[PDB]
């Protein structure tokens, strides 16, 4: 078979984004937020009461015999009928363990049925209701992926991925969904993703300490971890570039001689 | 002006019904069916 | 001790005044948008009103069909006779209404040649002088491009543009170029002759900034999708005033970000808000000045001003070495990093400061564009990031396209536009673009990049907008200091 | 005709070409009679409709403080289905420096609704009659269908301390005020202050 | 003999009416104008102070100017005269102040977007749900942005003239709506009317937004659409908070902003490259629909002559004499449709004939009615500039005569039968009668869609068939020419006015345009003109307030 590697690369932000590509690389966990804690801060259904539906089950519905349409297997989500919802993150410039098209990528490769999209502070991944709080519980908020104070879920309003971070280290926020508890020294979110305020604060755990989140993050900055420091990330992209121009100016075996 | 009447305010002219008079600081004041105290000088009756 | 009722400031940077790039003044953000902004409203007038017409068809028309003799005297009574006549004065048709004359200060018709014999004996009044205008070198590239031709440069009213679309003023001008014809050499008011004139003046001898688009795109002659990003670099007059070849490039950077990310892309093409903090991004800190000075330093050092021929090995050096520096840059400085707060504003400079440099150490437009498109590609890798989601479809499909030869992606950077494809669509890009194809010409010290007539055309002391320091001229506009055409007050009830 | 001194602030403004005041801070006019509370220090609230009314009432001859708030861009946490965009505040400390004071003036914008629900927040720890300053048409009663205390339409539960005492329309934000606009603003605090 | 052209004649010429004979040359040339002295002394000081010496304007060169008299201008129905400078559209804030109003509209219907929002995003849609989006849209709509200091707004003093208004013609919605940015239908037209258009209009709910007057001058027209667009659908997702997906987001956008919208006119093809919301894109029953004076006047000639004068201004003289011409323009051409009332005269002369015959609309559209009507009215017409000498002088063009004659020809014919073809096929038959009759018309190729109309008035053919209200500048016989589209756009409104319709083409432009927030009022254009020819109308657009006052 073809073992895959997942990317270029002998710095730690390099072996750290390989671990986020790779779908057999077990996430550290660093908190346990129950299920019923997800689901409140996400903030689209009332846990405890059923999913809503969008269509019948799949086996209620007739659909055209289809051999290639019924080759793949569909997601339990998907079976039941539930409605497409999203989880959303900001990610900040400051060593936050994951970023951007770095979550897409792992999203893309680890987990089935979802949407993924990419902007320069936000990220978000959609799919059917319940595969996406199962992730979201188990991937998304209890591993590395997710530091409570560089980090956020957050829809609505994002603005602070590349502002400096607060007296707590914790990610600027204009909504202010999660304070930092000086007393017990942990994240509570006060409000669920969108803004609406929660009726009961709910734990997300305690900051990660710093030299962890600089073994662990995902970015390339002068003061951590420098891509001058990894030539053969840019080496890869260099040669990607070369690639994509030789074949978009005469797509031949010849022109590829010059790669 | 009494209860069950029909006024409006003038400034917008919100339409509901007297539901009370609650004197207070020696001054009247008007109570419509929205729970909301106006003035009498401010409202005027009509049919 | 949580209170939820004590809020959270928030545009700390915003409130703080924007400085603007190469000037010494401070303006706020809300003044520099286009229609807060009287100069970026006068830059678009000036592009949009100006026509070209070569008066050397007619000319020949009037000496072997109507057998008449043009002379530098008949030059001088006609071009007395159009300066009147362009504003909307009344030349034969007895009973005519007029135009008031304050609407239309701004009008001018002017001539230039590069005939020297020609150009001594006309009135200086009319006259565009290359020699003055045009330091000698400078002077002599434009003369013996244009060669020993007439040109005669009508600026309509902005009123009239303003009134009506950019599709007018071509008919505009060749209307009254009529007029004046028939009316300057005693001519019959209609013949076959008279025809003669009106198509040389419509099509065959005229120059438009910008083309129509007709189709999806919908739109007339004369607006901002229609001005290549050479058209635009020989608007800007930085050229003939300043040896700094990266100077030059930046003055072109902010023209054009002011006019096509502005104008073109946030209202022509959007609404509201529009871009302005997209396009102020490029010339308001000296962020881009820095990062393309530091561009013009790494090239001379290792290559010179064209000391390579362009290969793929110096534009992936030379866009490499640009992007590792602006991000490292933005990593160094938090200032930087909370001034371009968004993603998309870094990945313009940044690409745009690769681009340049490439440029300046090629020579050549097209080696730019496929440093820019290295740079993001970068950029994306290093920061893990690029900007709003739909910014990098260019990006991605760019370096394919940039030494393409297909009918549909292939066009050397000079001639392509906003209507290219590609760049038809997303904010951030078009300004910058124009500035590299200006910087490919800026290292060869080249008089013009693609049109000698619209920059001898727009060397004009009398335009109103002042495209030798496009900066200079937009923070004049953010003081409400900058004086503009257009407006409509003697026809107008005091208020 | 009396001397007027006034606390300037401890800190600079926004930059070398920017406005003059600085978010979150305050400026005694010693002898405390009105209050001038600006939301930001920004050019659509600083010197264009704000120091105005400062020197309108100073020229009056009642001595005037500036205070410019922390957050005052937005809408209150507390409005229906939350905040959007920002979040308006007032702080504890912003609360007393307002309270010593024997009457307060705030310009407000555009939109009814952030009106109500900014001016219900500010309220809630203001004790003191306070003049709303604003562009939009806004009723003397609008305020009372939220709870706020108010001259003329007062809410049977009220959910604020202090009495909107006067609302002004049509001073827009980052324009000059017209002198007629001052004059109305100067006659209301006189009427309703001594 | 009484003539409602009479009055203007004494006061315009000095002269009788009647007199075959006057004196030249003794007036000073262009001395004799006001309006030129002042343009002369205004030149005097440009020249000297902006244009450091570089002429200007120059009376001495071309023609002696002022060898005739040269007559003031009447306005028909209206007491007031002007010169013939002040009707020149640069020169007149109204004209410009009507096109502006035309350019910046776009009408938008929400009932999709409610439906979605209802059904596929979960979200409950009130009266008080939808006063909420109207105020929200009211601040966005010109250059607010909402619960965003941190964002570059336009200065609100610069876009006073931007509303954002609403109508429906659900009575009970209607009356649960806010007042304050409602177009009320029932309290601006006659109750048979509004019934008739309720009916038209159906049970829905549209938006009317006008895009300030600054975004088109400096922009072009499609400008509008793109504005107004963005803006809605900020507007929407700021106004109701929704928790869907962002796909949702997106067939919501498509259904609030880009499903139920009604622009002004359609883009045009080839040389006449333009986008939407160009005077060149709208058709003649969109102009008649523009134009409310069905709302307030029962007379069908004055409903037909108002359409005629708001077309001879905005196709003659804006469209053709700038958009596709320039220069001084086609003033002259557009002005002898409704300066004095010459053609009012001929087109109650010609419902008077009609009446007399054929009834109000006592007869089917035949080709014998269409030609005997359309050959009384010519006839009379031309006799009536034969004898009235002064008149000839006041229609000094042969152009302006022909179009005169050939409008009240076809408003005769189209008051007769109620088909808008027919009407149109009637001036054309005056065309060539007159072009018989005087041995004349009008200028070089005045006649290149007369001579092609009668073939093409009731053709079946794929480019030369259309209904009249369908038909407009683009339409390919119609293209180039003037002198004709403004009363062609008259002749479409009368086929109507004789059938006493409360619209022509499209029920919500009619309601759009009946709003009391607009700069220019549609219900009197002539009036307005004459204001505007007074320097006496207040126009939008002006940057007073970013410019130096020095
Ligand atoms: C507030 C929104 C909502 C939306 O639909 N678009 C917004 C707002 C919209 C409105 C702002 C006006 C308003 O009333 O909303 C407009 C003007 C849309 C337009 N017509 O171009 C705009 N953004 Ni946006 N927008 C901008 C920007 C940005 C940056 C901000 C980065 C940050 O983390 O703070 C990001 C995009 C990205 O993530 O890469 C961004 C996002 C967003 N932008 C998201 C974010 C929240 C959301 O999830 O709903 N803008 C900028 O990066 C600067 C340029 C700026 C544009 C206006 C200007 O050029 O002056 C403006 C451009
Ligand atoms: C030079 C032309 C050729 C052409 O393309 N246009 C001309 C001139 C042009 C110029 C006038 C320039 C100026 O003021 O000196 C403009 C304004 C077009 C423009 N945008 O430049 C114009 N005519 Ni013409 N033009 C007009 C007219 C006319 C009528 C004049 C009737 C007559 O007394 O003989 C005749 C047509 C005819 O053949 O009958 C006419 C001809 C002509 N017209 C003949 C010859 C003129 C001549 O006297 O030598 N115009 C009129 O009929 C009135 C409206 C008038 C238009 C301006 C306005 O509306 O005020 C003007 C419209
Ligand atoms: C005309 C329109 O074409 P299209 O929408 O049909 O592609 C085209 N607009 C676009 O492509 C997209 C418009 C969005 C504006 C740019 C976004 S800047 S702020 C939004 C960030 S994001 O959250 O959307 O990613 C234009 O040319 O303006
Ligand atoms: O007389 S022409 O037909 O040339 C044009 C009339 S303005």
């Amino acid at each position: 078979a073809y073992t895959p590697q997942f990317y270029p690369g002998a710095t730690k932000v390099a072996e750290n984004r390989r671990n986020h590509l790779n779908p057999n690389y077990e996430l550290e966990k660093l908190r346990e937020i129950p299920d019923e804690d997800v689901v409140k801060i996400m903030g689209h259904r009332q846990p405890g009461e059923d999913y809503k539906t969008v269509h019948p089950p799949l086996e209620e519905m007739d659909f055209v015999e289809d051999y290639a349409r019924d080759l793949v297997e569909p997601l339990n989500g998907a079976k039941e009928g539930h409605r497409v919802r999203y989880i959303q993150f900001a990610d900040s410039m400051y060593f936050a363990p994951a970023q951007p098209y770095d979550r897409s990528r792992s999203y893309m490769s680890r987990l089935r049925g979802v949407d993924a999209g990419t902007l320069s502070g936000r990220q978000v991944v959609e799919c059917r209701e319940s595969d996406l709080e199962e992730f979201s519980k188990n991937i998304l908020m209890d591993t590395e992926l997710f530091d409570p104070a560089t980090s956020g879920m957050r829809g609505a309003t994002v603005h602070g991925h590349s502002l400096r971070l607060d007296e707590n280290g914790m990610m600027f926020d204009a909504l202010q969904r999660c304070v930092f508890d000086e007393k017990t020294g942990h994240v509570m979110y006060v409000k669920d993703q969108v803004g609406k305020p929660l009726d009961a604060p709910v734990d997300v755990g305690e900051p990660i300490p710093e030299a962890k989140l600089r073994e662990i993050t995902t970015i390339y900055r002068n003061d951590g971890v420098a891509m001058r420091a990894d030539p053969d990330v840019i080496e890869v992209v260099k040669r990607i570039h070369r690639a994509r121009t030789l074949g978009g100016y005469i797509p031949t075996n010849e022109t590829f001689k010059g790669l | 002006i009494e209860i069950g009447s029909y006024v409006r305010y003038i400034n917008t002219g919100t339409h509901g019904t007297v539901k009370a008079i609650e004197p207070k600081n020696d001054e009247e004041w008007v109570l419509l069916e929205n729970d909301i105290y106006y003035r009498p000088e401010l409202l005027e009756l009509v049919e | 001790l949580y209170n939820p009722d004590i809020g959270v400031p928030l545009g700390q940077r915003k409130l703080m005044p924007y400085k603007l790039s190469n000037t010494d003044d401070y303006c706020e953000g809300d003044d520099l948008h286009f229609l807060n902004n009287a100069a970026i409203q006068q830059l678009w007038d000036d592009i949009r009103r100006t026509v070209i017409v070569g008066m050397d068809t007619a000319h020949s028309v009037l000496e072997k069909r109507l057998g008449v003799e043009v002379t530098p005297e008949t030059i001088n009574e006609y071009m007395h006779t159009i300066n009147h006549s362009l504003p909307g004065g009344a030349v034969v048709q007895e009973h005519m209404v007029e135009v008031h004359p304050s609407l239309a200060w701004d009008c001018y018709a002017r001539i230039f040649t590069g005939d020297d014999e020609l150009a001594d004996e006309l009135d200086s009044r009319f006259l565009i002088d290359i020699n003055k205008l045009f330091p000698e070198e400078q002077a002599e590239t434009l003369k013996a491009a244009i060669g020993k031709k007439t040109y005669q440069v009508s600026r309509v009213p902005s009123l009239v543009g303003r009134v009506c679309d950019g599709g007018t003023i071509s008919r505009w001008s060749a209307m009254q170029i009529g007029m004046s014809f028939i009316t300057a050499y005693k001519l019959c008011a209609g013949e076959a002759a008279t025809a003669d004139f009106s198509y040389a003046s419509k099509h065959a001898d005229v120059i438009q900034m910008g083309n129509a688009l007709p189709g999806r795109r919908a739109r007339g002659p004369n607006e901002p999708g229609g001005i290549r990003f050479g058209i635009l670099s020989d608007v800007v007059q930085t050229t003939r005033v300043s040896e700094d070849p990266v100077e030059q490039s930046l003055e072109v950077v902010a023209t054009g970000a002011a006019l096509y990310d502005q104008i073109w892309l946030g209202a022509y093409m959007s609404g509201g808000i529009g871009f302005t903090q997209y396009a102020t991004a490029s010339y308001t800190d000296d962020i881009l000045d820095d990062f393309s000075y530091y561009a013009l330093d790494y090239v001379e050092k290792k290559y010179g001003r064209m000391g390579t021929k362009a290969t793929m090995d110096v534009v992936e050096d030379v866009a490499g070495e640009v992007t590792l520096y602006a991000l490292e840059q933005y990593d160094d400085y938090p200032a930087l990093l909370e001034d371009h707060f968004g993603g998309s504003q870094r990945a313009a400079v940044a690409a745009a400061a690769s681009g340049i440099g490439v440029c300046m150490a090629t020579g050549n437009s097209n080696a730019g564009v496929n440093g820019w498109y290295l740079s993001q590609i970068l950029h994306k890798e290093y920061h893990s990031r690029l900007g709003f989601y739909g910014y990098d479809l260019q990006d991605q499909c760019g370096a394919s396209n940039s030494l393409a030869i297909r009918n549909d992606e292939a066009a050397p950077l000079e001639l392509r536009g906003p209507n290219y494809p590609n760049y038809a669509m997303n904010v951030g890009h078009q300004g910058e673009y124009a500035g590299i194809a200006q910087a490919a010409h800026s290292a060869r010290g080249d008089a013009f990049a693609l049109n000698p007539l619209v920059k001898v055309a727009f060397a004009d002391p009398m335009l109103v907008f002042d495209f030798s320091k496009p900066r200079k001229e937009i923070a004049r506009g953010a003081l409400r200091e900058f004086e503009a055409a257009g407006e409509r007050d003697v026809i107008l009830p005091a208020k | 005709r009396k001397e007027q001194i006034v606390d300037c602030r401890a800190v600079m403004g926004l930059g070398e070409g920017g406005g003059l005041a600085q978010r979150g801070t305050f400026a005694e006019g010693l002898r405390n009679d009105v209050v001038v509370v600006a939301m930001s220090p920004g050019r659509r609230h600083i010197t264009k409709p704000v120091c105005e009314i400062t020197y309108g009432i100073r020229e009056a001859g009642i001595q005037t403080s500036v205070l410019v708030l922390d957050a005052g861009g937005g809408i209150p946490s507390d409005a229906p289905q939350g905040s959007l965009g920002s979040t308006f505040g007032l702080k504890p400390e912003e609360a007393k420096q307002v309270n010593r004071h024997k009457l307060c003036v705030i310009h407000f914008g555009n939109v009814k609704s952030h009106i109500i629900y900014k001016a219900r927040l500010f309220l809630k720890y203001v004790d003191i009659p306070t003049i709303i300053v604003c562009q939009t048409p806004v009723d003397m009663e609008d305020f009372a269908a939220i709870g706020i205390k108010t001259k003329n339409v007062m809410p049977l539960e009220s959910k604020t301390e202090g009495k909107i005492v006067e609302i002004i329309t049509g001073v827009i934000r980052g324009e000059s005020a017209p002198q007629k606009k001052i004059d109305e603003i100067i006659e209301s605090i006189k009427k309703h202050l001594g």
